[PDB]
RNA sequence: UUCAUAAUAACUUUUCGAAUCGCAUGGCCUUGUGCUGGCGAUGGUUCAUUCAAAUUUCUGCCCUAUCAACUUUCGAUGGUAGGAUAGUGGCCUACCAUGGUUUCAACGGGUAACGGGGAAUAAGGGUUCGAUUCCGGAGAGGGAGCCUGAGAAACGGCUACCACAUCCAAGGAAGGCAGCAGGCGCGCAAAUUACCCAAUCCUAAUUCAGGGAGGUAGUGACAAUAAAUAACGAUACAGGGCCCA
RNA sequence: UAUCUGGUUGAUCCUGCCAGUAGUCAUAUGCUUGUCUCAAAGAUUAAGCCAUGCAUGUCUAAGUAUAAGCAAUUUAUACAGUGAAACUGCGAAUGGCUCAUUAAAUCAGUUAUCGUUUAUUUGAUAGUUCCUUUACUACAUGGAUAUCUGUGGUAAUUCUAGAG
């Protein structure tokens, strides 16, 4: 029924970052949401633009529907937004990996293993066999 | 107790940075610098709020290690570098050049300068010692150091130092009677050009200052920079010519412009 | 921690509870616009009634003076802005007046019920409750808004609801139903 | 200022004056792989500088006379000299002097006393509360003493004693939740052994590592904010003004 | 919104105090609790006791790498890529918590350091080191310690002896 109208408002060159720092205004009657994946897709055309160097954060739904602020980014280059972007929102976009470690508190458990003992590993694992021996 | 403050509280932080009190609770102390820690600006409170070039820390960070960012010579790497008063920030990107000069109200405002002018530091003279050997050095605002000066440069007075060497093309004598700049205090970026001295005996000393509304303002020494001769100034002004309207006037302003 | 969240009380409880005429004027405003609570009033009240200290403190302060000079005429300024005041009264005496009874009037509540599209106040507290009031573009929901003199034209239906475009409700949707399968 | 500094005479278990690192890798010649040379990091004495730090001056503090004199043994007050201290000084020690504070509340005794900013309280003037979001200060069972370090009389550093208590094969060992959650106990009286460093920020050799600092939720009627629990309908008997009774 | 009403009498004026009333950014608590944004929460009593787990560690191009560790392909024979681990270097004196002390002390504002120390950051900064000073002085670079390999001792723990 509706296509969406998106312009940008408070428009930064950046050349720090090269990135363009501008915020996203998306009018979206009778549509319900913006759908973030949509916004960056349409974002092509706009700034001649790739959906890979495209990123929204924010897009807080404004009261009544309809009208809805965000905040975008779009970088010059792939590289540039492998470089400077937070891992997390690349995450979200589907460019890098979801970096796995492991829960803090296992974490923090091997670290305080760590601590309360000294050496390599070869050393205990010998004294070890020596007590499991005698 | 025990020793040094090494993190800083927001709210515990200097008026004139307005930064947002509720989202964060620790503020950027700046490090050890060259200004006071009162009067000094750090580069994340610029960078991230006045200029808007970043949103969060990491950014700034990125912004930073970079090495776009330069200030009086140098880059400084870290994040906290203390940027006080009349120093230049020169941009590698676009050329954006700035001199952290007050304004009207004592913000530190984003004022837009060309390499021609942001060439250039303007520095007040704290003493004037003879050190070893028998060396007369002088001492600028901002902690820095030249070594043999012009033998007529006493306190009080202000010097130009060209950046790229730490040398002292020329300087502004202290005279009633030459455009000055304040610094600090209720009365806090305003400019004038000095009525009368008051000498005083045993610290404070205080000088009356005139503006081109003719409102006099009285100003302790410690406060006092002095740009140049009465007309010229050495440093181009902010927007409002820096000088401190009445609110009424201010109000007056605001119901001139309501053009869209 | 981080500090400075501040939460004001913004009503005023009466002194004496049961001094009747009070209670009984109260109940009459409450009547003629719609309350669900009495604290709405005492609301307004409170707010009527800091504006009047504030007035109180700027006649203090002797005539043409600075103080005077700004904050009462910011303060004029507001009330324009809102409504309340009068165009031909601007001169802190009426300020200082205002009664009860207009705050009452320029809210949402009233200003709703003042042109018509509800024909009873408890209907218009009813549909601004239910989402079918914009402001202008901008859905409210809120009964004591209080509707701002540049916005008193704008005061209509909202794009997404019923009676005013859009789409029948899950009643109509019922109705329809019921229609098909008969 | 006997300041900075200079100058002479010396003096010192002679303090320092780079036996380091990576990325770059060109200029000219006597062709040595020569002399040179561009940034960048660390490190180093002096003097400024900020972060500070101790001291410090003035002025101001809650009750009580059922607290009238108080301090001087074992410094009270001052002088003089040293000692010590980063430096001033009864800060110590030697030696002399006999002062010093007080009825404008000294000195005692209390406190259900951390001090401010502040908070509540609706004329004005105040009252009462501030353990608590910021700043100071204090303390990390209780007292003591130190070590390393620029910076502690540290407390997630040690040393001993006192008190409360863990593990033992009884010979020995580690202790310190007023950090966070969690438990016991007390009591009128108070939450989940939750998740994450993304934001805020400091710390590191350092963008990258970390931070129950911090934030996010669970609980949560602490208070504060905002407001639903219906909305009009056609009727069927009577109102309230009335064309006239 | 500078406000008062009930109670000494048989009734009256007071004086008075007791009630009520209103708030708490003051607790506790009583039943009731559909929402939304916000969010204080072992202060009061015992700075009482505390099981367990976790709250300070850290590395870049650049202080040390022959991990007998991965990595290796397009850069790698003195090493050249990360990189545990351990020394050296910093940092653990910040933050966080708490209010038992403490009454001219803290503290607040206020001066001063011409009465001092200040790692760090920022600037500047040692042409002068030698010692009869031509047979002279490694400066085109001078000597032993710890990570790991093994032998372990011990009821155990940020204990660790011996050797290389
Ligand atoms: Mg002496
Ligand atoms: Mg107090
Ligand atoms: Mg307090
Ligand atoms: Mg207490
Ligand atoms: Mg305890
Ligand atoms: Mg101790
Ligand atoms: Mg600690
Ligand atoms: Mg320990
Ligand atoms: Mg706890
Ligand atoms: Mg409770
Ligand atoms: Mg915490
Ligand atoms: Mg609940
Ligand atoms: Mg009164
Ligand atoms: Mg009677
Ligand atoms: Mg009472
Ligand atoms: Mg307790
Ligand atoms: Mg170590
Ligand atoms: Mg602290
Ligand atoms: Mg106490």
């Amino acid at each position: 029924s509706d296509a969406i109208t998106i312009r940008t408002r408070k428009v930064i060159s950046n050349p720090l970052l090269a990135r363009k720092q501008f915020v996203v205004d998306v009018l979206h009657p009778n549509r319900a949401n913006v759908s973030k994946d949509e916004l960056r897709e349409k974002l092509a055309e706009a700034y001649k633009a790739e959906k890979d160097a495209v990123s929204v954060f924010g897009f807080r739904t404004q009261y009544g529907g309809g009208k809805s602020t965000g905040f975008g980014l779009v970088y010059n280059s792939v590289a540039d937004a492998k470089k400077f972007e937070p891992a997390y929102r690349l995450v979200r976009y589907g460019l890098a990996e979801k970096v796995e470690k492991a829960s803090r508190q296992q974490r923090k458990q091997r670290k305080n293993r760590g601590k309360k003992i000294f050496g390599t590993g070869k050393s205990i694992a010998k004294k070890a066999a020596r007590r499991n021996a005698d | 107790a025990r020793g040094p403050k090494k993190h800083l509280k927001r709210l515990a932080a200097p008026h004139h940075w307005m930064l947002d009190k509720l989202s964060g609770c620790y503020a950027p102390r700046p490090s050890a610098g060259p200004h006071k820690l009162r009067e000094s600006l750090p580069l994340i409170v610029f960078l991230r709020n006045r200029l808007k070039y970043a949103l969060n820390g990491r950014e700034v960070k990125a912004i930073l290690m970079q090495r776009h960012v330069k200030v009086d010579g140098k880059v400084r790497t870290d994040t906290t570098f203390p940027a006080g008063f009349m120093d230049v920030i020169t941009l590698e990107a676009t050329n954006e050049n700035f001199r952290l000069v007050y304004d009207v109200k004592g913000r530190f405002a984003v004022h837009r300068i060309t390499d021609e002018e942001a060439s250039y530091k303007l520095a007040k003279v704290k003493k004037v010692q003879l050190g070893k050997k028998g060396i007369p050095y002088v001492v600028t605002h901002d902690g820095r150091t030249i070594r043999y000066p012009d033998p007529n440069i006493k306190v009080n007075d202000t010097v130009k130092v060209d950046l790229a060497t730490g040398t002292i093309t020329d300087f502004i004598k202290f005279d009633t009677g030459k455009l000055v700049y304040v610094t600090g205090g209720r009365n806090l970026g305003r400019v004038g050009t000095i009525v009368h001295r008051e000498r005083h005996e045993g610290g404070f000393d205080l000088v009356h200052i005139k503006d081109s509304l003719e409102n006099t303002f009285v100003t302790r020494l410690n406060n006092v920079f002095v740009i140049g001769e009465p007309g010229r100034p050495w440093i181009s002004l902010p927007k409002g010519k820096g000088i401190k309207l009445t609110i009424s006037e201010e109000r007056d302003r605001r119901r001139a412009q309501h053009g869209l | 921690p981080r500090a400075p969240r501040t939460y004001s009380k913004t009503y005023s409880t009466p002194k004496r509870p049961y001094e009747s005429a009070r209670l009984d004027a109260e109940l009459k405003l409450a009547g003629e616009y719609g309350l669900k609570n009495k604290r709405e009033i005492y609301r307004i009240s409170f707010q009527l009634s800091k504006i009047r200290r504030a007035a109180r403190d700027l006649l203090t302060r002797d005539e043409k003076d600075p103080k005077r000079l700004f904050e009462g005429n910011a303060l004029i300024r507001r009330l324009v802005r809102i409504g309340v005041l009068s165009e031909d009264k601007k001169k802190l005496d009426y300020v200082l007046a205002l009664k009860v009874e207009d705050f009452l009037e320029r809210r949402l509540q009233t200003q709703v019920y003042k042109l018509g599209l509800a024909k009873s106040v408890h209907h218009a507290r009813v549909l601004i409750s239910q989402r079918h009031i914009a402001v202008g573009k901008q859905i409210v929901n809120i009964p004591s808004f209080m509707v701002r003199l540049e916005s008193e034209k704008h005061i209509d239906f909202a794009r997404t609801s019923p009676f005013g475009g859009a789409r029948p409700g899950r009643v109509a949707r019922k109705r329809a139903a019921a229609a098909g399968g008969e």
